[PDB]
């Protein structure tokens, strides 16, 4: 295993399934190390997230074990994804996000930079 | 109904708004302190950036 730094800030998470939920996201994420936050976007019209949400951890060591085991877990008999989510801080007061990890999250929604202005 | 502001404080729609980080929901017209969300301002920044089809909501659109 390995990751482009360490961080200490919240990390990305994806490959979920709708039922998952901010109880399965602590269970599964909590033996490396002491959570303090989970939160979890919402489709609209559903109130389903499309299999992804994000977590923070209380220490920098056990963010980056995180991302070093939880990448190969598993939830709801699918694969799941995990992946640091520091170098994304947005530019907010200059421009909406298109420049990083936050742009994929753009083209998450529907291409949209076709558009951008 | 939970009042039509941030039920999480007794703070309200006063001028301190600009640190307070705040955000509008986006099914209700609700305004809330994303501070009293234990947010932190980054994770603030990227929930209120998501997209128009997937988003945070009010402790009255969903449960947190
Ligand atoms: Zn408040
Ligand atoms: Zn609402």
């Amino acid at each position: 295993a390995g990751h482009m730094a360490t961080t200490k800030r919240v990390l990305y998470v994806g490959g979920l399934a709708e039922e998952v939920d901010d109880k399965v996201l602590h269970a599964a994420f909590i033996p490396f190390g002491d959570i303090t936050d989970i939160q979890i976007p919402l489709d609209y019209e559903t109130e389903k997230h499309r299999g992804f949400a994000f977590v923070e951890f209380e220490l920098a060591e056990d963010a980056a074990a995180a991302i070093d085991n939880m990448n190969e877990s598993e939830l709801f008999g699918r694969t799941i994804r995990v992946n640091l989510a520091k170098p994304m801080r947005i530019k907010e007061g200059s421009s909406r996000p298109v420049w990083s990890d936050d742009d994929w999250l753009k083209k998450f929604s529907g291409k949209t930079l076709e558009e951008n202005k | 109904a939970k009042g039509n502001f941030c039920p999480l404080c007794d703070k309200c729609y006063d001028d301190d708004d600009y640190e307070s980080k705040m955000m509008q929901c986006g099914k209700c017209d609700r305004w809330v302190h994303s501070k009293c969300e234990n947010l932190s301002d980054e994770m603030y920044e990227i929930l209120s950036n998501l997209p128009e089809s997937v988003a945070y909501t009010c402790v009255n659109c969903t449960e947190r």
